[PDB]
């Protein structure tokens, strides 16, 4: 199945989708990270 | 951004002080030269013999 719409593979074989991380920009924030496309292998920050 | 609109420490700035007083108007002038003085009169011409 495609990785569904916020969450992301990138070796072939897998059993489960990974979660997209937050990104780490300092101290105490953190940038939630989504996905543009249903089936991706890369997260992106979920602002831009 | 790292550092959130939350963190800025920095206090603000005060406002702009008031603008300056206009200049004075044109002085007036130191009054004009009062016309000549009027000739005196004239010696009467001579007396008879
Ligand atoms: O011209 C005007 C002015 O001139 C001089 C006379 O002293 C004044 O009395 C007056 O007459
Ligand atoms: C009186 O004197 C001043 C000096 O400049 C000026 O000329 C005025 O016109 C006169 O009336
Ligand atoms: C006034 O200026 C300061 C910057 O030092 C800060 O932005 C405040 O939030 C503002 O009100
Ligand atoms: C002029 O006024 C502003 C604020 O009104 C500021 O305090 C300046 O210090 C003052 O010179
Ligand atoms: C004159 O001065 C103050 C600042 O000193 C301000 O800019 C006003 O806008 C100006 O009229
Ligand atoms: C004409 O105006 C100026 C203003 O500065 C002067 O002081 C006097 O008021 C007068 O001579
Ligand atoms: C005599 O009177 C005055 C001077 O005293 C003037 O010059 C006249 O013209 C003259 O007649
Ligand atoms: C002749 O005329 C003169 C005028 O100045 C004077 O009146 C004398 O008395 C007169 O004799
Ligand atoms: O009115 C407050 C300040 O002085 C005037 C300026 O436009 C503004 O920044």
């Amino acid at each position: 199945y495609k990785c569904p719409y916020d969450f992301f593979a990138d070796r072939p074989g897998v059993r489960q989708c990974t979660a997209c991380p937050p990104l780490d920009l300092g101290g105490g924030n953190l940038v939630e990270q989504c996905t543009e496309d249903l089936g991706s292998q890369r997260c992106k920050p979920c602002s831009l | 951004l790292s550092k959130p609109k939350t963190a800025r420490t920095e206090q603000s700035p005060p406002p702009p002080s008031p603008s300056p007083p206009p200049p004075p108007p044109p002085s007036p002038r130191p009054p004009s030269p009062n016309p000549p003085s009027p000739r005196p009169p004239s010696p009467a011409p001579p007396s008879p013999n």
